[PDB]
RNA sequence: GAGCCGGUAGCGGGCGUGGAUCCCUGGAUGUCCGAAUGGGGGAACCCGGCCGGCGGGAACGCCGGUCACCGCGCUUUUGCGCGGGGGGAACCUGGGGAACUGAAACAUCUCAGUACCCAGAGGAGAGGAAAGAGAAAUCGACUCCCUGAGUAGCGGCGAGCGAAAGGGGACCAGCCUAAACCGUCCGGCUUGUCCGGGCGGGGUCGUGGGGCCCUCGGACACCGAAUCCCCAGCCUAGCCGAAGCUGUUGGGAAGCAGCGCCAGAGAGGGUGAAAGCCCCGUAGGCGAAAGGUGGGGGGAUAGGUGAGGGUACCCGAGUACCCCGUGGUUCGUGGAGCCAUGGGGGAAUCUGGGCGGACCACCGCCUAAGGCUAAGUACUCCGGGUGACCGAUAGCGCACCAGUACCGUGAGGGAAAGGUGAAAAGAACCCCGGGAGGGGAGUGAAAUAGAGCCUGAAACCGUGGGCUUACAAGCAGUCACGGCCCCGCAAGGGGUUGUGGCGUGCCUAUUGAAGCAUGAGCCGGCGACUCACGGUCGUGGGCGAGCUUAAGCCGUUGAGGCGGAGG
RNA sequence: CGAAUGCCGGCAUGAGUAACGAUAAAGAGGGUGAGAAUCCCUCUCGCCGUAAGCCCAAGGGUUCCUACGCAAUGGUCGUCAGCGUAGGGUUAGGCGGGACCUAAGGUGAAGCCGAAAGGCGUAGCCGAAGGGCAGCCGGUUAAUAUUCCGGCCCUUCCCGCA
RNA sequence: CCUCUAAGCACAACCUGCGGGAACCCGUACCGCAAACCGACACAGGUGGGCGGGUGCAAGAGCACUCAGGCGCGCGGGAGA
């Protein structure tokens, strides 16, 4: 509830640091930590074995989190912000120019 | 209103120990009453009930942190069946 | 669960008290079944337990607005 | 409109575009206590009556109804209906009402009808349509602001206290009754054509009004609510919103660079740093099924629409009025009126009665002893918007799980405590160790950002080094040489101190202090000549026989104008 | 800001100083353990015993029992604990209170009084460690027991029958 | 509690047998002359009632020793001013 803001399991493009360039999919929306997740800044994390369950531990691990802000969605053409169309009898996000 | 009476079993060395005897004891509704948790055993696990304790048991006081608390206070019954007589439910 | 939801309020609005009464019944003494088993371990599907305290809570709602008036 | 099952991570389970979580509105459920109200009681617990239902249920228990008291009205009563009771930060009215202080003692006086206690009312409260003001051939309810005015006056005429009129603004409003008189119902009784109670009509005023007579009478003719109805608007969720890419430095661009773009938007915040065009927004513009609010606009009602001449019937009683005791006002006994009133005495009905500061006569002003009445004004628990406001010893007592911890029998008192990083990537694993803690490894731009972790000063405690000390003696320093060590090519400079010379801490308070007079263990942080309105000089300007506005109004939303009451 | 026996905080000095809380008193051998004069056991020794033993009421509020534990709290130590985490544990017709009674006092229908708040006050009501009222002896748990179990013995209600 | 009778009611009712049922709420751990209560503390202080054995001393709850039980006091080791 207003929480909301631009990207949700769809594709997109980083413009951040790190990735800058780098472009993936579904980011988990948060958005407590008004982050996504894609495919890009996966840290290695250490590991005992929260329990013996599943023992030995690695270091190459999962994707870590990234400000929403850092991101830019993608649909037939490339990165660009989003707009609002009506359909008719809807509200659906579309690019200005594409359309979603 | 039957089911709102019985809580749930105790379940503990002790607890075990009456079922040799028709002595199964229960954690019950803090305000419910002898002859109150006599029929809502009866209901329930369909048998004759014939004497039924009950003695209150204060919360342990707990403390996670800064934070000091209770645990909710309770009440347990130990309700006797009658002569060879067995709540099938808690044997097991 | 938001599907097989919206039809009690219809499979449990047409019956009237005494149907439901006994209904509300015997869905107490299911969730007594239930919070017996955890105190053990077996059951474990949480997911249950809550969803049949809200059930309740349902059948109650609807048989409070049935009880002023009516024939 | 895609994520959800609060602060939630976690095991262990689930829901959601066939549209959840979430937000707004209305309902449902709402254990116990609490005005607490069936009774009781050491608040949150005990115990009942009556009616109905559960269980073998008559003993026992539970569940749903229902039972306090007081006041109005109906009315005998039995009962029935409406209401009342508490809480509320300030604000408001009423009933009571200090003292320290000030008077350089103190009692009248002051503080002050303040602080406080009590009752009541509400979004306000109070006040309110002249028995007024007071000198004006005057004004015309009340409240609120500015002036009037520190005036008039009061005062052990000491301290000090302190009006009204008028003028300029805000706002606007005016009505209902009592009684003459006429009708009705009820109960008294002497059934008297009367007593009095309730209704209804009539009547509301001061250039006097009304009643009752008699003339005039020709109104689907005008007024019109403070009441009701409906609308707009407003409040309680939201929504739409322009424009940037690339390179480069770098952990990271938003910096810098190249070439663009939007602007009714260049407020602001965020995104690894500094961004109009990445994100949230901003200008501008939309939005309510439901609940509030709402003559602002419409209506509809209740209610109101006359002259002449007669009569003299009626115009609010333990009242006016006078005296005694007091309060209020600027008025403290004063020449003491006016307004209230505890006591005593005690009228009249406009050929009346009050007032214009004793009193009297003139001339005038006004109609007491019944009630109601929006707006302008006050306040801020709550929501929002701003800041030449604070920035964790500050700012609220609380930035943090604070009216808490702790204290006290109780009323009551009342703390401390904020910051890893961009991101937990919160350090696998190995090594010493019982652990703690470390050393490696690893993460990161940074780990002397490693976890009560940003920066991290001073006091204080250490390890290492340089100079220097066991025949010297001192407010511990300073001046002079000399030795050793350290810089730079040099001249020169830095550290230390062996001799020599000279030397009575700091503050305070005093005639006088090293003083054996005061204060300080040391360090860090907090810590004391301000502000408002008057006054008096001086000074920078403006205008000057003049100068200047106050409240308030119109404008902006960091824009100023107007406003001559007044001084 | 340098001073206010200033205010908040931090750290010094005295200082390895006085103290370590009754002069009833210790010794040893085993055990456990990373480590214990300090925990466990055994054997000696000393103290209390109108107790320094046992039980009840008040007050206290889990301090009870048990398993893991030792940073801190214990005036030393600690493997131990009244300490940390967690799980258990308190069973009643007859014991004590309440579904009884009244006491001082309190409250309070009627009723009295007082600017308000409120002060009295008959009946009633509340009020106990007083009056009334039916359970004694054993056995069991790590932890309850006239409460659970056993034997013996009672009390009120309700219904039926005579 | 026994008894007396008023309203009432006497096909109620009470009373004694005997059978068959009914009998709720709270407390109950643990400390309790103490290291768990009141004294900021595991404080040589304060804390109401009951039991409190044996032998001796004239007696006793006195005194000395001891049963049952409980303890040697929650820093020690030395030294011989
Ligand atoms: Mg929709
Ligand atoms: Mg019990
Ligand atoms: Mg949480
Ligand atoms: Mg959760
Ligand atoms: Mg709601
Ligand atoms: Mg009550
Ligand atoms: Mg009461
Ligand atoms: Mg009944
Ligand atoms: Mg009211
Ligand atoms: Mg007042
Ligand atoms: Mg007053
Ligand atoms: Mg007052
Ligand atoms: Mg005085
Ligand atoms: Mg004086
Ligand atoms: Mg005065
Ligand atoms: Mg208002
Ligand atoms: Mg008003
Ligand atoms: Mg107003
Ligand atoms: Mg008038
Ligand atoms: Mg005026
Ligand atoms: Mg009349
Ligand atoms: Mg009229
Ligand atoms: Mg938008
Ligand atoms: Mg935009
Ligand atoms: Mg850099
Ligand atoms: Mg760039
Ligand atoms: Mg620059
Ligand atoms: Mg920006
Ligand atoms: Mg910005
Ligand atoms: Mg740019
Ligand atoms: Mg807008
Ligand atoms: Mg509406
Ligand atoms: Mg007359
Ligand atoms: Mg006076
Ligand atoms: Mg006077
Ligand atoms: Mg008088
Ligand atoms: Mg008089
Ligand atoms: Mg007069
Ligand atoms: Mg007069
Ligand atoms: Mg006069
Ligand atoms: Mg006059
Ligand atoms: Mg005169
Ligand atoms: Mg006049
Ligand atoms: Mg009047
Ligand atoms: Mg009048
Ligand atoms: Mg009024
Ligand atoms: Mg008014
Ligand atoms: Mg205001
Ligand atoms: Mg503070
Ligand atoms: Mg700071
Ligand atoms: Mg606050
Ligand atoms: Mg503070
Ligand atoms: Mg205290
Ligand atoms: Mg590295
Ligand atoms: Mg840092
Ligand atoms: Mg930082
Ligand atoms: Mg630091
Ligand atoms: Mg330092
Ligand atoms: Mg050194
Ligand atoms: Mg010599
Ligand atoms: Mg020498
Ligand atoms: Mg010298
Ligand atoms: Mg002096
Ligand atoms: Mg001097
Ligand atoms: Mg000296
Ligand atoms: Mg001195
Ligand atoms: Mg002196
Ligand atoms: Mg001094
Ligand atoms: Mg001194
Ligand atoms: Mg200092
Ligand atoms: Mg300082
Ligand atoms: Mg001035
Ligand atoms: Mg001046
Ligand atoms: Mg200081
Ligand atoms: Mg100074
Ligand atoms: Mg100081
Ligand atoms: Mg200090
Ligand atoms: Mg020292
Ligand atoms: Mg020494
Ligand atoms: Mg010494
Ligand atoms: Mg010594
Ligand atoms: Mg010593
Ligand atoms: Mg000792
Ligand atoms: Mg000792
Ligand atoms: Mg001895
Ligand atoms: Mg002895
Ligand atoms: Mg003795
Ligand atoms: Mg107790
Ligand atoms: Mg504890
Ligand atoms: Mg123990
Ligand atoms: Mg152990
Ligand atoms: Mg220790
Ligand atoms: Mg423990
Ligand atoms: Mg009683
Ligand atoms: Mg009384
Ligand atoms: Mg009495
Ligand atoms: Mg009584
Ligand atoms: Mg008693
Ligand atoms: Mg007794
Ligand atoms: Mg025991
Ligand atoms: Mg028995
Ligand atoms: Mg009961
Ligand atoms: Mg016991
Ligand atoms: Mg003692
Ligand atoms: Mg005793
Ligand atoms: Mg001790
Ligand atoms: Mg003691
Ligand atoms: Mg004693
Ligand atoms: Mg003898
Ligand atoms: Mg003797
Ligand atoms: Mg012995
Ligand atoms: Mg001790």
């Amino acid at each position: 509830r207003v929480k909301m803001h631009v990207k949700k399991g769809d594709t997109v493009l980083v413009a951040s640091g790190k990735y800058k360039g780098r472009v993936g999919k579904v980011k988990e929306v948060l958005p407590k930590k008004y982050a996504v997740i894609v495919e890009g800044v996966n840290i290695v994390k250490k590991a005992v074995r929260v329990s013996p369950k599943y023992p030995q531990g690695g270091f190459i691990e999962k994707e870590a989190p990234l400000h929403a802000s850092k991101v830019r969605p993608i649909c037939p053409a490339c990165g660009k912000p989003t707009r609002v169309r009506k359909k008719f009898l809807e509200n659906g996000k579309k690019i200005r120019v594409c359309a979603k | 209103t039957a089911y709102d009476v019985i809580l749930a079993p105790v379940l503990s060395e002790k607890a075990y120990a009456g079922f040799a005897e028709g002595k199964y004891t229960f954690w019950v509704h803090p305000k419910a009453t002898k002859t109150e948790i006599k029929n809502a055993v009866e209901t329930a696990f369909k048998v004759k009930v014939v004497k039924v304790n009950t003695l209150h048991v204060r919360g342990k006081k707990k403390r996670l942190g800064r934070y000091l608390g209770k645990r909710p206070d309770r009440k347990k019954a130990i309700v006797q069946v009658a002569p060879g007589q067995k709540i099938e439910a808690l044997e097991g | 669960k938001l599907s097989e939801v919206r039809k009690q309020l219809e499979e449990a609005r047409k019956l009237s008290p005494v149907e439901l009464e006994k209904l509300v019944r015997e869905k107490k003494r299911e969730l007594m079944e239930l919070r017996f088993q955890a105190s053990i371990g077996q059951l474990s599907q949480n997911h249950k337990i809550r969803d049949l305290k809200r059930q309740i809570a349902r059948l109650l709602t609807v048989l409070n607005e049935k009880r002023r008036q009516n024939a």
